């Protein structure tokens, strides 16, 4: 109840960053919550002396909900939130048998906001055809979405959920931006009821609240097909698939099956099988279920996912910080945009629970596309970083 | 007057300090005109007096029966903070909503009606010199926004927008918008009723310091406003003249696009790329360009497009979109968004070259996407479109490419030409097929190729090309497979390049060689197109690489 | 009036036969009218009536109180030969020699008043339709060069043009210049001399058709001409007005960029760069774009020009052309050409990027040769220029050079920036300095690249590069070796590439990269660079080959 | 005195070519010129009906001339001049001790041109400032710089020149273009005799008549310096020389000079001169005396011209068909323009001599500064074809 002091550096300006344009709904949906919200003392009215600005958009039940995206500002306060004001991942979390997330951010508003800081959290609700020239806020709490507020607030949930942490000791928490991610072994039924036990402690803090399951992810691998009987053109492919897994993964073989394919051949034409190649294959198979030989999260790097489109609802992906050394890969399986965006929500989340951060996306689509989209559908608190990219279309046959 | 409104508190830059720039010396003639003008803002408010203790200074000028002060700000303009963007786009007439009565109303003297913030105005500071700069000059500081300043624009809309919150408040069916000094006022009150709401609107704003003009004075629909012509019940945009002329300069070209592309709003067919074309290389403004016989082509046409008058309709929120999209030659679209069957809202193009090579789909797809980000501008709803493609060819492509995409509700409608894929790859190695196995050499230096082919049927072949990357070598190669083999064809390449430009089915191309291999394409009954690594000793590559492999 | 000047023959494209184009039954006001006007044409021999053997048809439409024929040639024109040109260009005012006195005659009737070929008057067939189509229309076919044909503007400038020929030949010392419908008149003689000379060119022209105002009617100066204004011993543009905008519109600056060029001819200094920087990407006609700050910078510097009004000077070929460049900014230059010190005959910019890299002299010299050809057109003569450059530095440059170059006669004059180059490559391996062999590697599937080094002096270094070509890798390898040297370097490389653009001292790039190799080189006392073949096994290369490939 | 009939061809139609800024006493000259012409039947005036169009210049002593440039019309008319009235190259002319040019253009004013053919001989004299429309003119005789020409006039021109072949069966002459070329074994007093001899036969056709030596052209061979002391540096310039050379020459060796560059070496140390590679380096300075094995004259293939800024007024060139498989190289030795536009003429007048045709050029300049200037010094009746390129700095350095 009395502010934490917040800097950017010395050299780098707050963002300045165009709001996209917004349904209808979205826009009325947008004044009606703001309209409270300054009413309740959170966001104040702004004049045009505020230079900066942050996008704002409407997402989802019946209840609309005012997302802001803070991924400019984040960057530009990395500092405070990251090196002054850190929040330690816990390596546990991925282990647990069962992982469930809490949304958290109503708490943030009950602290209020460094007033030399607020001009940095300005936004914009524009209007239909630009007729009116759009309501203009800032924050006078900690926002949502805005890596800061937890930030600032971790010393406020230690004291909320210390009760629960003693009486819980194999439970294990974790705050990232407006989520608490709260994993444990127990049993389905008694991990549930531990939860609405933590929405209880929460609830007398005024935090009214609104299931994964990590142990049981496993990379999946690159698959080696096993076959009736191989033509040139499927040996062709499976040279391909393994060359291209030979720069990731010490130890994987071409030589036997390159023979195997003598000189000009018939793409249709069928080929026996060596002994010697069936053996290099076996062995290259055993090496694709084991993780990556050589690679480590390094936390001072980014993360990096790539998504490729695999038709009939499927989707592959790998998260790797240095191109192709892959830490994890998976895949992912109602129109394009909205399970491409499922895919993102559910690699971010995942990544979230194993390295305690967000990758930059590779996105499959255009840039106009999914930005008119991704909101019909997005569902999460947090924006990830994007930009748009085109699949080399080899890169998707070998994640099948 | 001057606005009784709170003040917007201004910054300079952080580190900057205030402006201290010399004053010129000027004629007397103007030192005489500048006090006159100085004199007469003194006495209304505007200006003050002040002590030879405020070290601040900008210039002032005067230039002309009639006398302007004109100040040079530019200094105190790179000093000053910031200001939030006055706004994020202007209103489109397809947007607006039919009101029964519309008046316009003028802010006299905005700027100078509108205070500026008291801790401020000592940056403002300007010098009316003596003659000959003998003696101390008369000193002077702005009370209010003074012209040419950087804060003037956005501190005036955002006062005039805070004083109009109340009355908009207390009259929701009325619709205001603001632009710069103006004011449009529209509602559906019977003619009498508006005129005293326009009345009592006058009270308010004269309440708050800003006057504007009688009735006697208001303009009359139509209104010229930002090129566009705002009539009781429809739009269109102002008299548009296509000058006719023997020689055509680079200037006209491009004021004559200029006009079409303003034009294409609501005339529609509407072309330009055949105008554009002269446009490309580096001519002299003055330079006159012959047109070429597609350039005549496209301008004639033009002509019958504009000989007689269109207009669009206003918006009414209780009717849906639709929008529907024409293709009218390569590259080029054209649409019309309506609410009532061919009484268009408006009208417009699209030509856009996403990337080197692109077929029909991907262009109307993107076409599409364009008018779909227009109408959540200017509707804040997405229309329903009608398409020239076939739901069966929409699925087959899109399901197979590898990039998403989604385009909401939309319907097939027969109005050719038809969008179509004009050839589709083998999913499968053909048999009964001879397989090419190609590859393509180029010398980074003395830029020597060899391109070129070996089959399983022993066919070999080996051409040489000059000039060439080792881009264009494997593309050749895959020509070269093309031109001599039959109707149905395997090809393998170690070119993961050529393969992603024609694994996206392209039908139209930048390059040459590509649109080469695009008409071969069409005209065979089937391709299977596939890739190897190079160099891993793969038979049949490894065959070609030698013959190609000579330089 | 119709000329007795002998017609021009015509004919038809070689495989084509005449339009047969059906009339579109007409509503009974457009018949009245059109009769009406056909009527009155046929009266003056405009027009013939026809028999219904003649089996050629073109549309008719008439348009608005007023009623205008307005026939629809598209396909005649299509079918008709192609005709020369009608000009190569227009002519510049600053070209322009003084008269005394000028008049402006404008023939009326222009194309009525001129004879089409006997032979082609059949193919200019056209219908008025009867009410309702019922029965047969009435017929008529031209006489004299139709509106909207193609050959009319051809053949009745080549028409005025062997009417005035005598008139010329018998009066050396008048000029006139013919400009559609118009025609300008100018001479050296005494006002009242002048006039009867004017009147005896009316008498000449109407001898052959042509009609032209009486005195009380011809325009005075100054004269309003293809967006000039001409006065009686000075010129200018005609009258900008730089709109204040709180936004602006991709149209609006689109607009502003086309004024702003348009005044470039006379006003110096003007720049344009950093508004047109902003009109990049792909953006709505109607789309605001917030100015950037640069933006905002060169828009106030343009308002400071613009606030004066300036005018330029005709021509006087007693006297030399001088022409005077100096550089405004990176890629920007501007230009003044003059008789007498600082009276401008006109005035001009250079912005325009040859190539990807380039250095300060190689713009200038480009600069200097769009001048040239420029003044060989307006005055069919070189200038002398006037170099922000020394003869020292422009020596060194081109005698070192490989491409040729040649300036006509130039001098030195001391108007900073001056133009210099920044480093200067060694010719001769450098003792005492570390040798570095570069190299760069891309694997071309996943794009993945290494660039490193290995030095005589055992150090040796590889990082890790993604999506980089195989070019950018080898120029990656070149930065590495300036940033981990000393200020002596020597630098081997098997990429030509790379070698070509550094061999050419760039200082400017559209390349990061390049730009970065740039500071370095900058910073550096003194570089030597070297090519060697690839994959020769010579020592060094060799040795760094292998580091560098290894995915 | 009666025209041969001309065709095109079916599908390509005339000459549409820009006529490119003329300086006023350019200008001036011209239209003397042609006002004198047209006095004299030689050319009509021609209206708008004519849309085609060919450039002229002019260019000199005090005598001014006008050079038509019908490049255009010369490609779009091939298959008269060349396969129809083709006039045969004598292999003879390059073996001569001597050989004179003589300009014979004069000729081709007596005969009438096809009526037919006429309108695609169309000019244009512009005007300074574009003050005056431009005088149009078409040709009603043979015109000088179209190669139908001397086509057409190779029947006349035969019995002009019987007597003179009759009385000196040992010269050679050839017709180009406006020129005929006239080579002989005999001592210079006596060649230069027989010259004036032969302007006299031409003199009594009405042709009042305004050396080469190329017995004596020996190729340019690519240079291997002979030095005290080799470095490093030297070697690799060498090696570098030798292995662009072996794209061209059979049989060219640098394995014995490459492994003296052992490792990582200083440029400027000083290296000994193996035993093995002293050979290997005198073997190759033997194959680069010689001229190229495996490299011939293709008729119908063009000939193309490469020429090098070497710096200090010194110019070295290329000819070939297939790039760097060269048929000759030579060079040249004031301003860089005047100097290349000298090259050009000597390389082109070179080429006339020894194939019988011109090759397009590789001109290392940019195109506005060469057209600007290129008829400041032209002297030529002819123009070849030309594009403009940017010299690789490397192949600069191989040919000196
Ligand atoms: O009679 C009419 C005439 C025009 C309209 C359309 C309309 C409706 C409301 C307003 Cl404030 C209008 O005024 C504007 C003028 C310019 C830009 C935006 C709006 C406007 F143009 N409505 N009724
Ligand atoms: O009094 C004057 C006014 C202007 C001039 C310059 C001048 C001289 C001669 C002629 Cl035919 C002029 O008329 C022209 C008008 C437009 C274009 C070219 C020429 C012209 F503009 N000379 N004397």
């Amino acid at each position: 109840i009395e502010t934490v002091p917040v800097k950017l550096k010395p050299g780098m300006d707050g963002p300045k960053v165009k709001q996209w344009p917004l349904t209808e709904e979205k826009i009325k949906a947008l004044v009606e919550i703001c309209t409270e919200m300054e009413k309740e003392g959170k966001i104040s009215k702004i004049g045009p002396e505020n230079p900066y600005n942050t996008p704002v958009f409407a997402i989802k039940s019946t209840k609309w909900r005012k997302l802001v995206d803070f991924r400019e500002l984040n960057k530009r306060t990395q500092d405070f939130w990251e090196v002054q004001l850190g929040i330690p991942h816990p390596a546990g979390l991925k282990k647990k048998k069962s992982v469930t997330v809490l949304d958290v951010g109503d708490a943030y508003f009950s602290v209020p906001l460094d007033e030399d800081f607020r001009k940095y959290t300005a936004f914009t609700i524009p209007s239909i055809n630009n007729e009116t020239p759009g309501i203009r806020y800032q924050y006078n709490v900690l926002p949502q979405g805005w890596k800061g507020s937890p930030a600032i607030f971790q010393s406020s949930m230690t004291k909320i959920l210390e009760p629960f942490r003693k009486q819980n000791p194999d439970i294990v928490i974790y705050q990232y931006m407006d989520d608490l991610y709260v994993g444990s072994d127990l049993e389905i039924g008694q991990h549930r009821t531990k939860i609405e036990e933590l929405r209880q402690h929460l609830l007398r803090w005024g935090l009214t609240t609104p299931e994964l399951h990590p142990d049981k992810w496993t990379v999946q691998p690159i698959v080696l097909p096993e076959k009736d009987s191989w033509t040139v053109n499927d040996i062709q492919k499976l040279v391909g698939k393994l060359n291209w897994a030979s720069q990731i993964y010490p130890g994987i073989k071409v030589r036997q099956l390159c023979k195997l394919l003598r000189g000009t051949k018939a793409l249709t034409e069928v080929i026996p099988l060596t002994e010697e190649a069936e053996l290099e294959l076996a062995e290259n198979r055993e090496i694709l279920k084991e993780p990556v030989h050589g690679v480590y999260y390094d936390p001072s790097k980014d993360l990096i996912a790539e998504i490729q489109k695999q038709g009939q609802g499927q989707w592959t992906y790998q998260i790797y910080q240095e191109p192709f050394k892959n830490l994890k890969t998976g895949k992912y399986a109602t129109n394009d945009v909205k399970q491409l965006t499922e895919a993102v929500q559910k690699i971010t989340t995942e990544s979230i629970v194993i390295w305690g951060k967000t990758p930059k996306f590779k996105l499959p689509i255009q840039k106009e596309t999914w930005e008119t989209w991704w909101t019909e559908y997005w569902q999460a608190t947090w924006i990830p970083e994007w930009e748009f990219v085109n699949t080399p279309p080899l890169v998707k046959l070998w994640y099948q | 007057p001057i606005s009784p409104i709170e003040t917007v508190p201004v910054k300079l830059k952080p580190g900057m300090d205030g402006p201290k720039v010399k004053q010129w010396p000027l004629t007397e003639e103007k030192i005489k005109a500048l006090v006159e003008i100085c004199t007469e803002m003194e006495k209304e408010g505007k200006i003050s007096k002040i002590g030879p203790e405020n070290p601040y200074n900008t210039p002032v000028f005067a230039i002309k029966t009639k006398w302007r002060k004109l100040v040079d700000f530019r200094e105190l303009n790179k000093r000053t903070q910031d200001f939030w963007e006055v706004q994020l786009g202007i209103p489109h007439p397809a947007g607006l909503k039919k009101k029964k009565s519309v008046t316009v109303l003028d802010v006299g003297d905005a700027y100078f009606s509108v205070p500026l913030d008291e801790d401020f105005r000592k940056y403002t500071a300007f010098t009316i010199p003596s003659i000959n700069n003998e003696t101390p000059g008369i000193r002077y500081q702005y009370n209010v926004l003074p012209q040419g300043w950087k804060g003037s624009p956005a501190i005036f809309q955002s006062s005039m927008t805070k004083i109009l919150e109340p009355f908009r408040k207390q009259n929701p069916d009325i619709v205001i918008y603001q632009y710069m000094d103006d004011l449009y006022v529209g509602s559906d009150l019977e003619i009498g009723q508006h005129r005293t709401k326009i009345e009592e609107l006058r009270q308010h704003l004269l309440r708050w310091g800003l006057t504007t003009p009688d009735k006697k004075h208001q303009k009359e629909p139509p209104f010229l406003w930002m090129g566009y012509e705002l009539h009781p019940d429809k739009w269109t945009v102002q008299p548009i003249v296509l000058p006719e002329k023997d020689s055509w300069t680079v200037n006209d070209i491009q004021k004559l696009v200029g006009k079409l592309n303003w034009a294409s709003q609501i005339y529609p067919g509407i072309k330009v790329r055949q105008l554009c074309k002269l446009l490309r290389g580096t001519k002299a403004l003055t330079e006159v360009i012959p047109l070429t016989e597609e350039a005549e082509l496209e301008l004639a046409e033009n002509r019958e497009i504009l000989k007689e008058p269109v207009h669009g309709v206003y918006y009414d929120p209780s009717k849906d979109l639709i929008a529907e999209i024409q293709k009218q030659g390569q590259g080029q679209w054209t649409y019309q968004i309506y609410q009532e069957p061919f009484k268009n809202l408006k009208t417009g193009k699209y030509a856009r070259m996403r990337g080197a090579h692109t077929n029909d789909v991907k262009q109307l797809t993107e076409a599409v996407q364009k008018i779909t980000t227009e109408s959540i501008v200017i509707w804040g709803k997405t229309p329903k479109f009608k398409l020239p493609i076939q739901k069966e060819t929409w699925e087959t492509w899109w399901t197979e490419y590898w990039q998403a995409t989604w385009i909401p509700e939309w319907e097939f409608v027969n109005t050719p030409p038809l969008v179509k894929l004009w050839y589709q790859l083998e999913k499968e190695p053909i048999v009964g097929a001879e397989t090419f196995y190609v590859d393509g050499a180029a010398n980074r230096e003395t830029k020597l190729g060899k391109a070129g082919y070996v089959t399983n049927r022993g066919r070999q072949k080996v051409v040489t090309l000059t000039d060439t990357t080792n881009q264009k070598t494997e593309l050749q190669a895959i020509y070269l497979a093309l031109q001599d083999s039959g109707l149905e064809v395997n090809i393998v390449t170690d070119s993961q390049y050529a393969l992603g430009i024609i694994q996206a089915q392209p039908d139209q191309s930048e390059s040459e060689l590509v649109n080469q291999i695009i008409e071969q394409l069409i005209k065979k009954e089937k391709v299977y197109l596939a890739w190897v690594p190079a160099h891993k000793g793969i038979g049949g590559n490894e065959q070609v690489d030698k013959l190609v492999s000579a330089g």
